[PDB]
């Protein structure tokens, strides 16, 4: 019901849907539409706004850079996030060293044509990167003035807290977010592990592909249309999954569900969106897309949030049948 | 898990490792749920506001796997007390009080005719009735 | 007896009159008269100014900092504040989190044509943000030299404490001051909830509105005179107050106190603000003024101060009749 | 308030909440005024350069809501010096020392007209006088 919402429990409020930008800025759609999804999402309220290093070869963060910079508005009504691990082919151009956590900062910051970002996040763990050395180079580029926050992607709970705990033990600043992927086929973590860490030590989930790519959106019952992200020069593995027999079935699930999506009024891509937003460990979810009718269509996902009564959802379990065990 | 969690018993500092407490689930510190009230994020810290003396006693069972013995300077009350609010379970209390030296004294057995009961009170319990006296 | 005092146990010496921007600057009175006001209060030894980010929407600000830099006056002899909670329309300019106590005081500098404040300010209470974040932020813009200091308004004694603990806890920065409502029908927080504070962590009272906005000056005595600030445009609210049911009986109280002040020979004004200095706990009154007249008249109070004997207190106090159970 | 306050006795760290002292406010902990000598603004605790033993009783009769125990190890004038210190009043006094096995005397009547006690004093205390003796 709440537009608006803290990541975490900082105090950093977020809308609860955001624009990322993997896949289609400085990639697969024309700046020209780029700079029309953003408008068009910022007229509606959404300041979010996510990119990385490694989307387009920097390229991504060229184009988001250059929008902010063109229309005008004002930073702080922006929330910019960046997440790095792979800036580059060199050895030391990637992991969470503190060479390439202040390297890679930097150099996303001169792409975005930015004085720094709103949250930088950890886009992998590092195995080969002491905790603490982590930790500290997130917090250094805080104090910086680099970035306001620091977040994890695709960590464990049991790294998560690893850095929590390292960030006490040295007086550093812990994150306060981790991007998890989180759709109805892949629920584990989020509705498993990272409840525990929001009441905790006030982690959030900001979670990632909530359609799976485009799976979700009933887009692929029939095949792989023309344009769809399965069908673009570098995304067959998407497009193996899709045709998959574990593809095959979930499409199969998502005809049921349509069925669920016109009981509350709304398509299945509103309903899959709005399906991330009904517990309150997830902060806010990261939307993907090509082209403004389907901003305009995704963004009509926070009408059907209120509608998702416990029964729905354990309507929608059972279709699933895989609802993860606490 | 090794992961660290530290105990602060009213000001006392107790350290242990989270597989050391996951060992018996039943009882407060063993449960995430439980404990999760107690959890101060600012110094990644449990706190409890509660006597010092009976912890380690409390602790070493968990580390000892079983051995709930009462420190020498604790009294009986206060110690039992203690077992009680950290859910240490039926079984380590009986057993506790069994090598303190309380025998369970069980139950007795009950009539439930009224018949019995209404005679068998006054023929065993001068306390059932003045007549009884 | 002392004209300046130390702001609180801090090594900070502000004179006990401080000269407040809200409403006039920028607003009610031209420029022309701000600077006037300005020079008049400087060369009286007056060193406190206090402004908002949010006072006329950023304006005050402006004009504030122009006559500082118009008139050449030393910085170093100079003490400024500013306060930060309401910085804009968006979401993210508000509140105490992070990134808008850096982004409101950075804005607030430019507008003000300064390096640094001497001591920024938490406008109000913030219970969306942790403790910890704000204490954080302050202690971050002290150390990049963008504040002195840094002190809460219109905090409960409660969170005060909240601040001073998580400053002690990670090695932070203490707030030194709360910027308090204060005179003669508003006196629960300073004289019963800061004297606490006062001595045990040296937390010192900066007082606002002394006048109670211009209701204490008795100069509503007969109604709403032209060019009042009752009779602003957007002040309805005090017009509404001092014609209410309450206001009337204030206004009855103040012909009472009248006799006090010619007793003293004093105006009531002066003797209104001088009541605000008679406990240590009070650093510095915050004065207003829309004209010079006004000024010079209100500095006066500083010689009523050594007059307000312990019978004299006694008085007004049963005149008031709202001296507040400690 | 769940307000956390730090008490250093001699260097030994003790934390509670600021309710469990504020349950008594006639002692020394319990009133803001009488521990706010002892306050340490540097280190947001209070100071005491005192005996560290006893303290816990002390502290443990906050957070039982009354019970005085003598810790084991702690000498009874130490102790009941402590106990004096930190102002827990007449009431916990007594019990303790009846717990601790000291019977009051009362006190013994008096005979105010100045005959008798000149006699009764020679009568029953040999002490009173030579004669008396
Ligand atoms: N933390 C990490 O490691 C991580 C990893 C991956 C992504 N992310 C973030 O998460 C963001 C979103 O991820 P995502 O792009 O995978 O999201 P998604 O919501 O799963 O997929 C969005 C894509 O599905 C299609 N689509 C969206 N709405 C549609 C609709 N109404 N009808 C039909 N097709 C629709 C579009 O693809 P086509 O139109 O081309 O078919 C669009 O590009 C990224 O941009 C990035 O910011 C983070
Ligand atoms: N921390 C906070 O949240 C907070 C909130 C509010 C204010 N403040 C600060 O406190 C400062 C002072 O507050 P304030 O303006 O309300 O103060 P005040 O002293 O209560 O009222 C000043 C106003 O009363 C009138 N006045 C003053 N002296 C007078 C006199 N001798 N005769 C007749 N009228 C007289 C003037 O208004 P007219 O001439 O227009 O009638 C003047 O603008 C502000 O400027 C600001 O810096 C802080």
């Amino acid at each position: 019901l709440q537009f608006y919402r803290n990541l975490g429990k900082s105090g950093l409020r977020v809308s609860c849907l955001g624009l990322g930008t993997w896949v289609t800025f400085g990639g697969q759609i024309t700046d020209e539409m780029a700079e029309h999804l953003m408008t068009l999402a910022y007229d509606n309220g959404i300041n979010l706004f996510d990119t990385a290093e490694v989307y387009a070869a920097g390229k991504a963060e060229v184009v988001l850079g250059n929008i902010i910079k063109k229309k005008g508005w004002r930073r702080s009504s922006l929330v910019i996030t960046t997440k790095i691990f792979w800036g580059g082919k060199a050895e030391t151009e990637r992991g969470l060293s503190r060479k390439h956590i202040i390297e890679g900062l930097k150099a996303s910051l001169e792409r975005l044509q930015l004085e720094y970002v709103d949250v930088v996040f950890a886009n992998r763990p590092d195995p080969n990167t002491p905790m603490e050395e982590t930790v500290r180079a997130m917090t250094h580029v805080i104090n910086q003035g680099m970035a306001m926050y620091w977040g994890t992607s695709r960590w464990s709970s049991m790294e998560i807290m690893e850095a929590y705990s390292v960030a006490r033990q040295f007086n550093l600043i812990p994150p306060i977010c981790e991007q998890a992927e989180y759709h109805m086929f892949q629920r584990e973590k989020v509705e498993v592990q990272l409840p525990e860490l929001f009441h905790k030590i006030g982690v959030g989930a900001m979670t990632w592909s909530p359609l799976a790519c485009g799976i979700v959106s009933g887009k692929y019952d029939s095949g792989i249309p023309p344009y769809s992200r399965a069908s673009l020069k570098g995304y067959q593995w998407l497009k193996d999954k899709i045709l998959s027999e574990e593809g095959r079935r979930q499409q199969a699930k998502l005809k049921e569900l349509q069925a669920i999506a016109e009981r509350l009024g709304c398509t299945l891509p509103q309903l899959a969106i709005a399906w991330c937003l009904r517990n309150e460990g997830v902060s806010s979810v990261l939307l993907g897309a090509s082209n403004a009718e389907q901003l305009m269509e995704n963004i009509g996902a926070i009408q059907v949030l209120p509608k998702l009564s416990s029964s729905i959802v354990h309507e929608i379990d059972s279709i699933l049948g895989n609802k993860p065990y606490s | 898990s090794s992961e660290r969690v530290v105990i602060n018993i009213s000001g006392l500092r107790f350290e242990t490792q989270l597989k050391t407490l996951a060992q018996f689930p039943e009882t407060l510190l063993g449960d995430p749920k439980k404990r999760m009230r107690y959890f101060d994020p600012l110094r990644n810290e449990y706190f409890f506001d509660r006597n010092r003396p009976s912890f380690d006693a409390i602790l070493y069972y968990y580390q000892s796997g079983g051995r709930l013995r009462r420190p020498v300077n604790v009294p009986l009350d206060i110690f039992s007390e203690e077992i009680r609010f950290y859910e240490l379970g039926e079984e380590a209390m009986e057993m506790f009080r069994e090598d303190e030296g309380y025998i369970k004294e069980e139950e007795r057995p009950l009539p439930e005719n009224e018949f019995q009961r209404q005679v068998w009170l006054l023929f065993e319990y001068p306390e059932s009735s003045g007549p009884a006296r």
